[PDB]
């Protein structure tokens, strides 16, 4: 038994990258959009 | 190991065998076979460079570093004492990891850091009594494995390592 | 050697005390007991051992150890045993030991 | 509420990934449970073994080859030649995988 | 050695004795008299291994 | 034969 | 050139005597014998006057290994034959092929073991955290030579003892090409 | 099952020599003096085992080692043997030992 | 929003399936092997780090969001929970319940599961305690 490869950390990194990288809720869409940044109030 | 080392990031066999249960032998045996395999390919059909020679200790020190969470001005001079290290023959012969490891062991009370060997072997996986045996080789030397900047501005004299 | 006859009433009294129910077995007298503890014990005197309450090829007076090794090693001449629960004579005196070191050159 | 850690994230790290510290743990190692034990065994004389396997079939009317390996303790190379010799094996009955006497000698 | 390596013929079962004459019989190019069997096997009176063989 | 290796919960 | 000659430090041959023995017999009836058929097939075997030890197999084939000299390994092989015959055991001395020699020498300079394992690479292989030695394997003869950064050369794999001077001639040259300072 | 090399010691060489006496009156069994020496293994393994805290050693040169049967045969010649204090020169000490984990 | 999730429905999460028990039965072949075997895996506390990020080489420093937006990073935190590795055994008498007891096997360290990207002003990021001078230093827009 190694504790280090029972415990994969890919599976939470990833998962929370491509669901907030994508809009993509899931393993709903538009759910994370690129900030606007032409102006203050936008 | 033949992936992180053509990619500059190389690691050490201990650091692997954490990951794959293989005990020394096989995995010795095996990296010499594959090594001839992509010299083999690489002629009839590129695959080394200064990179691939086994010591390479240079690359060791700054994870070691990290580990032990000293600050980049102790990084770049156990990276210095390091390179020098390879000068004395007393101590070249030795494995690598000793040779990056002393040397950081040697920067940590040069700068005075409160980091003791105990823990300094502890967390990388070296015998302590190792690190102060090669410490003392790494004694005789010190005028020729401390940055000549380093001593000249004042940050660091000499006289705060300890003699045997 | 205290010890050593203090060891070896001990080991007889055992005999003569196990041997009984066999002896029973086979039907045979108790005297015999007496007769067997006491031409046991005339003979460990008569061998005066130890004080008492009473080429290339393989071919009392010999000193001998008789034991048991928990390991035995050698390095290119050199030969270490463990040695363990064993009984020695030597120069017709006797010893008793728990254990036993034996660290001797193959010159 | 949830601790946050203070340490040099560095530090805090030193135990993750391809790490030079070895595990310490003695947690789920069967594999070092039963590889550690190992010893061989030398092929004794036919004319003992032979005998031996007899008064086993006499014992039982059915013999497994694991029960069979592990009471023998010899090399099932050797035990296959002798049990073969004096016992059938059937495959296609209730008793499937199982040694039995042949009926030759069990007959007496 | 070899003359304490032989083993007596009191086998543990009457089978193995048997067993053993059947090998050395079929071993033969010829049939083999009793009198061979009588001298592969220390047993010269009517024994039930040899009774069993027939 | 069981499967040697099940989860309770 | 080098003015140097390796020495030899094992010779590793291997005889037959045609015939088959009984271990049992042989460790019981032999002066220095260590026959235990758990761990290995042979009867352990040690003689004083030359020095050697031979594994002496049931199939009658032996391997006598220790001896520093050609000659001094017959002799050990012979008189292992001669206690086998002793014993009583049919046993004729017969082919006799040394298959290994080791030697060992000192070129009496440091030598930078990363430039070997950099300018022959297809030869040597330097991985210095598993054995702090440079391995260079020789195409002709067919040696291995293991370089320590002390100056020690040790030469295994010959065959007779004309391979390894051989060995050695040809490595002086690109050993001394990289001495350190 | 236990070892009978102790019946070459003094106290097993003089328990033979009585059982034997005592075969040549006629007034013991043979086979009840064979059940005599197994249980003589037992005892003796035991007290052994159990009663003594003594620790003797020995240095010397080995003339002739062997191994068989799970039972070492060291001959040291020219040893010095000392007992827990006394120092034991010996000219010839032949050494009979035993595996100490006991074959079942 | 954030702040709430990172400080208790993290915790929360880990501690509805945080036992897993494999029992591995008496597999009665022989009367030496009649133990019954159950190992356990149980979470604990979590705990969350700062902003970092590991290189290529295996250095890890703090991050801060200027360097992520630059480098192409993502700006996350560490998580570590506390894992208790526990092993009972018990003798499979057969037909009966069992009585599991601890064989004295319960290891008991912090386990890397993952990097949680951090929202920017958040308790877990490191302009929450900065002064506008300080966001002015980290080149951040006050």
């Amino acid at each position: 038994f190694n504790m280090k490869l029972a415990i994969n950390a890919k599976t939470i990194t990833s998962g929370l990258k491509y669901a907030l990288a994508t809009g993509n809720w899931g393993e709903r869409a538009g759910v994370s959009q690129v900030l606007n940044r032409y102006t203050y109030s936008s | 190991l033949i992936g992180c080392r053509r990619a500059e990031v190389a690691r050490t066999f201990k650091e692997i065998q954490s990951l794959i249960h293989v005990k020394t032998k096989e995995f010795g045996k095996t990296l010499n076979i594959m090594k001839n395999i992509l010299r083999g390919k690489s002629e009839d059909g590129k695959i080394d460079t200064d990179n691939m020679s086994g010591a390479q200790n240079l690359t060791y020190i700054p994870r070691f570093c990290s580990h032990l969470g000293l600050p980049m001005q102790v990084t770049t001079s156990a990276e210095y004492t390091a390179k020098k290290c390879k000068e004395i023959k007393e101590i070249a012969g030795k494995s690598p990891i000793t040779i990056a490891v002393v040397s950081i062991y040697l920067n940590i009370l040069l700068f005075q850091i409160p980091i003791t060997a105990a823990k300094v072997g502890q967390t990388l996986q070296v015998t302590e009594g190792t690190i102060k045996s090669g410490y003392k080789i790494l004694y005789e030397h010190r005028d020729k494995l401390v940055d000549p900047q380093l001593i000249a501005n004042g940050v660091v004299s000499l006289d705060n390592l300890p003699g045997v | 050697n205290a010890e050593a006859s203090r060891v070896y009433e001990i080991i007889v009294e055992s005999v003569v005390n196990e041997v009984r129910e066999d002896f029973e077995n086979a039907g045979i007298d108790e005297q015999t007991l007496q007769d067997l503890k006491n031409i046991w014990q005339k003979k460990l005197t008569e061998t005066k051992v130890t004080t008492f309450s009473w080429d290339y090829l393989i071919s009392p007076d010999e000193n001998l150890m008789l034991c048991l090794y928990d390991k035995v090693t050698r390095t290119k001449a050199r030969w270490k045993c463990s040695l363990k629960d064993g009984v020695v004579t030597i120069n017709r005196n006797d010893y008793t030991f728990q254990k036993a070191q034996v660290e001797a050159e193959w010159v | 509420r949830i601790t946050t850690l203070d340490e040099t994230v560095g530090v805090t790290m030193s135990h993750t990934g391809m790490s030079m510290r070895s595990d310490n743990s003695n947690f789920l190692k069967v594999g070092r449970e039963k590889a550690k034990s190992n010893i061989k065994s030398i092929r004794m004389p036919k004319k003992e073994i032979l005998d031996y396997l007899f008064k086993l079939f006499d014992e039982y009317d059915y013999w497994s080859l694991k029960g069979l390996k592990e009471r023998t303790r010899q090399p099932e190379a050797h035990l296959k030649e002798c049990l073969d010799k004096v016992a059938t094996l059937v495959k296609k009955g209730p008793y499937a995988f199982k040694y039995t006497l042949r009926p030759e000698y069990k007959k007496l | 050695a070899l003359q304490a390596n032989q083993t007596d013929i009191s086998k543990s079962h009457d089978s193995s004795k048997l067993l053993w004459a059947t090998e050395y019989i079929q071993k033969k190019g010829k049939p083999v008299l009793v009198n061979e069997l009588l001298d592969y096997l220390s047993m010269k009176k009517d024994d039930k291994v040899i009774e069993l063989l027939k | 034969l069981r499967r040697k290796t099940r989860q309770l919960k | 050139t080098s003015g140097i000659v390796p020495t030899l430090q094992n010779i590793v041959a291997t005889v037959t005597l045609g015939c088959r023995l009984d271990l049992k017999t042989v460790a019981l009836h032999a002066r220095n014998a260590e026959y235990n058929p758990k761990r290995f097939a042979a009867v352990i075997m040690r003689i004083r006057e030359p020095k050697t030890t031979a594994l002496i197999f049931a199939s009658g084939k032996m391997v006598v290994t220790g001896a520093k000299s050609e000659d001094d390994s017959k002799l050990a092989s012979r008189k292992y034959a001669r206690i086998i015959q002793k014993i009583g055991f049919a046993a004729k001395f017969t082919d006799f092929k040394i298959q290994n020699i080791v030697g060992s020498c000192d070129v009496k300079f440091p030598i930078r073991l990363e430039g070997l394992a950099f300018s022959h690479g297809t030869f040597s292989s330097y991985e210095p955290e598993l054995f702090p030695g440079l391995i260079y394997r020789m195409v002709k003869p067919k040696i291995v030579l293991l370089i320590f950064v002390s100056g020690k050369i040790v030469l295994t794999g010959a065959k007779q003892r004309e391979e390894i001077y051989q060995a050695f001639e040809a490595i002086y040259p690109v050993l001394s090409e990289f001495r350190k300072m | 099952g236990y070892y009978e090399l102790y019946r070459r010691s003094t106290i097993g060489n003089s328990l033979v020599d009585a059982l034997d006496t005592l075969i040549s009156d006629g007034r013991i069994e043979a086979s009840l003096a064979m059940r005599v020496l197994e249980t003589f293994d037992k005892v003796v393994a035991e007290t052994l085992k159990d009663n003594t805290q003594s620790k003797l050693t020995v240095k010397g040169n080995l003339d002739t080692y062997g191994f068989c049967d799970d039972v070492w045969t060291f001959i040291v010649k020219n040893c010095q043997v000392t007992v827990e204090q006394s120092v034991i020169s010996v000219d010839k000490l032949r050494i009979v030992a035993c595996n100490s984990k006991k074959s079942e | 929003s954030f702040n709430q999730f990172v400080d208790y429905t993290l915790q929360d999460i880990i501690c509805e399936d945080s036992t897993l028990i494999l029992e591995q039965l008496a597999q009665h072949t022989t009367e030496s092997d009649n133990i019954s075997r159950k190992y356990e895996i149980s979470f604990g506390k979590i705990y969350v780090t700062k902003p970092m990020v590991n290189e290529s080489d295996g250095v890890t420093h703090a991050l801060y969001p200027q360097e992520a937006r630059l480098r192409n990073l993502t700006y996350s935190s560490g998580l570590f929970v506390d894992v208790k590795k526990r092993t009972y055994e018990a003798i499979d008498v057969p037909g009966r319940e069992l009585k599991y007891e601890l064989i004295a096997e319960e290891s008991e360290g912090k386990v890397f599961i993952g990097r949680l990207p951090i929202m920017l002003r958040s308790k877990n990021c490191y302009l929450s305690e900065a002064t506008e001078s300080d966001l002015y230093k980290l080149k951040e827009c006050p």
